[PDB]
């Protein structure tokens, strides 16, 4: 069907359209790469234009109607859900593979062998870095915890961030930390929620163990700080699930007034009412009042006149996440709560920002928890998500850096290691095979080259200069100075990126190349 | 270092024409004569 | 008002059986990519604006809509046989856009339709007789019903920690499945389980299930240990004095109260354990663990029980006798209750193991292996997987031919046979067909980057002489006997596949003119 202005190409020519719209896509993201890359005006399909080096955010915003172009920006979608600080690299990579797989194409190698040597290639490179990793844990802790905020202040400065840099890297190390388990050394990135409002500046970045939930403590007279009492049983907080109204007969569900006297007493039942409810509150133990609805006036007055925070309008996650970082359980009604069931937390206290009108509160905890909120403060909204995403990037890396201890060096310097190792064995390597890791190794190449160009230094002799320096001399970890430093040799400049991402960033660049190289034909369909 | 080491290379690799040529005219893989001359060749020398 | 044909006009003679021919080729190319486990994907995207990329041939189909009416009718035929068959889509599709190729050149030089079909329908004919003779189905011709499996499974038992004792394990692997029901085999009756200590050699097989020794309560050594033909009796929970799990809390305030209570606990307990008396149930085996009384009582009457059954082990349990599993004890029945041909524990390792044995019922098949080492029961297992996998493949279509093209090899040297001794025109639609035969290896070697030419002519070589098992091998570019190798592929789905190409190249070549409306 729609067999009108349907597409389809050749193999002589689909070959070669493939690796043109690679080459289109990779010119997308190519000024992006490094610390120093180049911002981008970018105005999205649907009306968003923003400023911004990301490479993520630049594929994500910019769309295109070349299918093979689409297999690229998938690939870097899909990585953006995992460490997403490889994408311009890994696509990078994987232009240049794609470069290198049509220059042995047309000298004659069928693709399937040019995907298998690459295959080849890539576990030779990941097994070689790997042998090249250095142990920071194993070696001391102090200088585990000063490489991981040397990295997160490192990916921290090439944004807005720069001004609270170093606050930001602690809660980031922090938030990671209480998320996790140190044997299994496995970190969920749905722990840990952004959070944050238009108004001041960043240095009102706030790391919570908890939920925040945006309230007001309902009443402005209400107290603002509940202390846990001199080291008592934390503080107790009740989790409800109804509105604080008088209860009413089932007949009607509603009260009638008819005149002043009515009014009266019907007023003065339903202050005895709300007594007696906020009497078996207290009777539970309860020091702060929690309802997914909201409160009567005379409610609020009588919780006023016993002291006793109300916090109203809680959403039912909330509530669960309440009951989460609290330990706690979801009372019902009032008549339900028991001490068996009230949360324990260290502290409920309303935070004021500035003179946002949210008046939020704040929940912290001691104990391991499962909801970590990282809250963050801007004068624009631009501001605020750019110091989100500096936050995920800065957790990214502390999470890969606990995951595995090994760490290798940026700049490049890994990646001309294992391209003078592909180089190596291809050169020992014997057969058509040889050309492919080769090429290979050419393709790794490319990120220190591109590095190099983006930094203002001579390409050709900057890789040239990395590869004498790392062959000839000795063994070391030398890359591109993208960032104003006194000499080379990254090992003593200690800019340190973790071994996990490089080999996942490797990894990905080869498959999306082989995806890309084993797709021979496209068809396209026609439009009504 | 520097060019000098880019420019030897495609030398090197330019170099490789004559017996590409002479495999493609004789009707045989170009590929693999090229690979099958740089394997004897490690351990002969002008011989094969 | 209303046009048939939309007011579009077609051409008679040749033309049009030229013009299917041409769209048949351009769905031949286009599904080319696609052919072998190594066939390239395709990216399809439809007029909702979905991209899909996959090399399956039926998915290819769908989304390709042909709109041309001729090569419509091989779409169907392929789809048709997808659904039927679901194994050569693809290869339908080829063999039948080769014989529209070779078609051409007879339509060219004046030969009609029907002569061609005659002789397609010759030429598969005699295909089918040879691949009727080719077949493979070997029962006790130097061999026998277990060894013609055992030597497949030994394959993957190479370079394995059973490599040198295959010879066992490969009879355990056959026969899990060949003692089940053949009409329905699946990956959860061949469960394994891992027993420390002892020689790899000296492995038990189950027919039926086995399960862990999980009683330390009084009353041990008191209950029948062994069976001549027990009925087992299957249940959830509910079993013992404390119920474990479905319980419920208790206060007393008073002793009176509480010996009332002990009382009625312990006449529910009897009750529901005379019930199992009653049933005539001999093996009583329930999720949670039983308490001294219940075992004292199943003792007392000479009754065999074991708790803390896992539901898998349930399952397996229910599987092998082929009886139910009954919620709670108060609803013991004999109608629930199994039969086995054996029940006894075994000594392994010095730990205690309870397996029902030779039950005719058993439709699940338990495996106990043993070794120095955990990790070595472990790979153990991973490689009885593989083999039992293998064979389970066989198994389900023992009628079987050599693979990687020694069939089709096979079947086009017969064809070029007896065309050179068969007259007539005959004679160029039997080569014809022939010569067609071999788009299927040509197309996996060149999907596989091997060299074509070389490849082919090795296998020319190779087949034309001595065995006819030679084909194309996948693993390292050469020619070698597949059949030796294991290499095969079953004897109907190449019949159906050359029948549904044949019934496809017929009809798309049925018509010489043809008078099509426009829609």
């Amino acid at each position: 069907k729609d067999q009108g202005n349907k597409k389809r190409q050749h193999g002589l020519e689909a070959k070669k359209s493939h690796i043109l719209a690679a080459r289109s896509v990779a010119s997308i993201i190519k000024t992006s790469l490094g610390p120093r890359g180049l911002d981008k005006i970018l105005i999205s399909p649907d009306g968003e234009i923003t400023i911004t080096n990301d490479g993520a955010t630049i594929l994500s915003q910019m769309e295109l109607d070349n299918e093979i172009a689409k297999l690229l920006v998938q690939l870097s979608k899909s990585q953006d859900d995992e460490i997403g600080d490889g994408t311009t690299g890994v696509v990078v990579l994987a232009s240049a593979l794609l470069d290198q797989a049509l220059e042995l194409i047309q000298k004659g190698i069928h693709p399937i062998k040019i995907a298998n040597g690459f295959d080849e290639a890539a576990k030779l490179a990941i097994s070689k870095l790997e042998e090249t990793c250095d142990d920071i844990s194993a070696s001391n802790d102090e200088l585990f915890r000063d490489f991981l905020l040397r990295a997160a202040k490192t990916s921290l400065g090439s944004k807005i961030v720069s001004k609270d840099h170093d606050r930001f890297a602690e809660m980031a190390v922090e938030a990671v930390i209480n998320v996790m388990d140190k044997d299994r050394k496995d970190v969920d990135f749905d722990l840990i929620k952004m959070q944050g409002r238009v108004g001041g500046s960043i240095s009102d970045s706030k790391l919570i163990n908890g939920v925040i939930l945006d309230k007001d403590f309902s009443h402005p007279q209400m107290p603002k700080c509940v202390l846990p009492k001199e080291g008592s049983d934390g503080v107790k907080l009740a989790i409800l699930t109804c509105p604080f109204e008088p209860p009413k007969p089932k007949t009607k569900h509603k009260l009638d007034i008819s005149s002043v006297e009515e009014y009266q007493k019907l007023q003065t039942y339903e202050q005895d009412k709300f007594k007696e409810m906020i009497d078996d509150v207290k009777k539970a133990g309860a020091d702060v009042v929690i309802c997914q609805w909201g409160f009567d006036d005379e409610a609020n007055h009588l919780l006023l006149q016993n002291d006793l925070p109300a916090v109203r309008w809680v959403g039912g996650q909330e509530l669960e996440h309440i009951a989460i970082s609290t330990n706690g359980r979801i009372v019902p009604r009032f008549q339900d709560l028991s001490k068996d069931k009230l949360g324990t937390c260290s502290r409920i206290y309303e935070q004021e920002f500035g003179t946002t009108k949210d008046r939020m509160l704040i929940i912290e905890q001691s104990k391991e928890t499962k909801t970590v909120t990282c809250f963050v403060r801007g004068s624009n909204k631009m501001i605020v998500d750019e110091a989100e995403r500096a936050l995920h990037d800065s957790l990214c890396v502390v999470r890969n850096l606990v995951k595995d201890s090994r760490v290798v060096y940026g700049g490049g310097a890994a990646e001309v290691t294992m391209s003078l190792a592909v180089s190596e064995e291809a050169d020992k390597q014997r057969g058509i095979d040889q050309y492919a890791f080769r090429g290979f190794a050419q393709a790794l190449d490319t990120i220190p080259m591109t590095l190099a160009e983006n930094s203002g230094l001579d390409p050709i002799g900057t890789l040239s200069t990395l590869k004498s320096k790392q062959l000839k001399e000795k063994i070391s970890n030398i890359g591109v100075d993208c960032l104003g430093y006194g000499s080379n040799d990254m090992k003593e400049l200690f800019v340190v990126d973790p071994f996990i991402g490089k080999k996942q960033q490797i990894l990905l660049a080869t498959q999306l190349c082989r995806m890309i190289l084993k797709i021979d034909n496209v068809i396209i369909s026609g439009k009504d | 270092e520097g060019v000098q080491a880019f420019i030897w290379q495609e030398f090197a690799s330019a170099l490789e024409v004559i017996p590409t040529t002479l495999a493609e005219n004789a009707g045989l893989n170009s590929i693999k004569v090229v690979t099958e001359l740089r394997s004897k060749h490690e351990n002969g020398e002008l011989n094969d | 008002i209303v046009v048939l044909k939309e007011g579009t006009d077609a051409s008679q003679g040749k033309g049009q059986i030229i013009s299917n021919i041409n769209a048949c080729v351009a769905v031949q190319e286009a599904l080319k990519p696609t052919l072998g486990p190594l066939g390239s994907d395709i990216l399809i995207v439809t007029s909702n604006q979905k991209t899909t990329i996959s090399n399956d041939g039926a998915t290819i189909l769908k989304l390709l809509d042909v709109v041309h009416p001729a090569a419509k009718t091989l779409v169907d035929i392929s789809r048709a046989q997808d659904a039927e068959v679901g194994d050569g889509t693809t290869s339908v599709t080829i063999l039948a856009g080769e014989l529209m190729k070779e078609a051409k050149p007879f339509l060219e030089e004046g030969i009609s339709s029907h002569l061609i079909m005659k002789g397609y329908r010759k030429a598969v004919s005699l295909a089918v007789e040879k691949i009727n003779e080719l077949a493979v189905d070997i029962t006790s011709e130097k061999s026998s019903g277990r060894e013609l499996l055992e030597r497949c499974a030994r394959t993957a038992m190479s370079s394995k920690l059973i490599h040198n004792n295959a010879d066992f394990f490969v009879k355990m692997c056959v026969d899990a499945v060949l003692s089940l029901d053949r009409n329905d085999l699946d990956d959860k009756l061949i469960g394994i389980k891992k027993i420390p200590g002892g020689a790899m050699e000296e492995s038990l097989f189950i027919n039926g299930v086995a399960f862990k020794k999980t009683f330390s309560y009084a009353g041990f050594e008191q209950q029948p240990k062994k069976f001549n033909n027990p009925k087992i009796l299957s249940l959830n929970v509910e079993l013992e004095l404390k119920a474990e799990k479905d319980n419920a809390e208790v206060r007393v305030e008073h002793v009176e109260d509480y010996q009332a209570i002990v009382d009625a606990e312990w006449q529910l307990i009897f009750e529901k354990l005379r019930q199992v008396e009653e049933t005539g149930a001999n093996i009583v085996l329930s999720k949670l663990p039983i308490g001294d009384l219940a075992t004292q009582f199943f003792a007392d009457r000479n009754i065999f029980c074991a708790g803390r059954v896992s539901a898998d082990d349930m399952n397996r349990v229910i599987q092998a006798v082929g009886g139910s599993i009954q919620s709670t004890t108060s609803d013991i029945k004999p109608e629930h209750l199994g039969t086995c041909a054996l029940f006894e524990e075994m000594q392994i390792g010095s730990e205690r193991y309870n397996l029902f044995q030779g039950c005719p019922q058993a439709k699940t098949c338990t495996l106990l292996l043993r070794g120095g080492a955990e990790q070595v029961i472990a790979e153990v297992e991973r490689s009885l997987h593989d083999a039992i996998m293998i064979v389970k493949r066989a198994l389900q279509n023992k009628l079987i031919v050599a693979g990687g093209g020694a069939t089709e090899m096979e079947v086009s040297k017969c064809l070029r046979d007896y065309s050179k001794t068969i007259a007539g025109k005959q004679q160029m639609i039997i080569n014809a067909f022939a010569k067609a035969l071999e788009v299927i290896p040509r197309q996996l070697c060149e999907n596989a980057g091997f060299d074509a030419i070389e490849i082919l002519n090795k296998l020319r070589l190779a087949h034309s002489k001595g065995e006819k098992w030679y084909g194309v091998v996948f693993e390292t570019e050469n020619i070698g006997d597949n059949f030796a190798k294991f290499v095969w592929e079953p004897a109907l789905v190449k019949i159906n596949a050359l029948n549904s190409a044949t019934e496809a190249t017929n009809l798309i070549l049925s018509v010489d003119e043809t008078i099509t409306n426009k829609g």
